[PDB]
């Protein structure tokens, strides 16, 4: 999930 | 509240066959972060119940889109990196069975139907707000935007196809068979990581990862 997380970034 | 014409801008905004296909599925995971970013209220779920639902929807999210970029492809599917690929193309490449569900339960059935990108949007909004996906922190919530998707498609179509009373049930009765058709492609996807004879990119491989 670390991509995931870090395109979720605001 | 969810104005259809938000879910219509979301769609607008984002516009061996197997490894083509892998590829595409690959480019397309990030375009689907910046699609679900423009669903409203989205963006305010906690961070971890946007994870668990991208990580729930996005096989069925991206069948949805590419089936419904190929109405005017005969017999076919036209990926987003340009490449349109045939039928033939898939049987000859082992994938045909899967292929031609697609290609008769959803892109056909699209096709005959005319259904428009607003109408698209919104079964996808529908398809990402799923409250049964498992870990949320507050699934009544979730369930609480999946009812306004539906009540907005609902209206949206009344109102532009009043001549069509069916409509809006026909658009809700091709969510199981989208359903199927993603369990079986992940199914295959699962199954080309195995055999290790088809490249897999990062983020789609991270998708491929057991969830935490
Ligand atoms: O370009 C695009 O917009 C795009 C985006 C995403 C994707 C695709 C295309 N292709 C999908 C696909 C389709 C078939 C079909 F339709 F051709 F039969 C067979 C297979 C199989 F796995 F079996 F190889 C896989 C992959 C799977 C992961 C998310 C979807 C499903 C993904």
């Amino acid at each position: 999930h670390k991509i995931l997380h870090r395109l979720l970034q605001d | 509240d969810m104005p259809v014409e938000r879910i219509l801008e979301a769609e607008l905004a984002v516009e061996d066959p197997v490894t083509n296909i892998c590829q595409a599925a690959d480019k397309q995971l990030f375009t689907l972060v910046e699609w679900a970013k423009r669903i409203p209220h989205f963006s305010e779920l906690p961070l971890d119940d946007q994870v668990i639902l991208l990580r729930a929807g996005w096989n069925e999210l991206l069948i949805a889109s590419f089936s419904h970029r190929s109405i005017a492809v005969k017999d076919g599917i036209l990926l987003a990196t340009g490449l349109h690929v045939h039928r033939n193309s898939a049987h000859s490449a082992g994938v045909g069975a899967i292929f031609d569900r697609v290609l008769t339960e959803l892109v056909s059935k699209m096709r005959d139907m005319q259904m428009d990108k607003t109408e698209l949007g919104c079964l996808r909004a529908i398809v990402l707000f799923n409250p049964d996906s498992k870990g949320l922190s507050n699934p009544a919530e979730v369930e609480a935007l999946r009812e306004k998707v539906y009540a907005s498609l609902e209206a949206y179509c009344k109102h532009k196809y009043p001549e069509q009373p069916g409509r809006f049930a026909k658009l809700l009765l091709r969510l199981p068979a989208l359903r199927s058709i993603g369990l079986k492609c992940l199914e295959h996807l699962f199954f080309f990581k195995l055999i290790g004879d088809t490249p897999i990119d990062t983020f789609l491989m991270e998708m491929l990862e057991a969830p935490h």
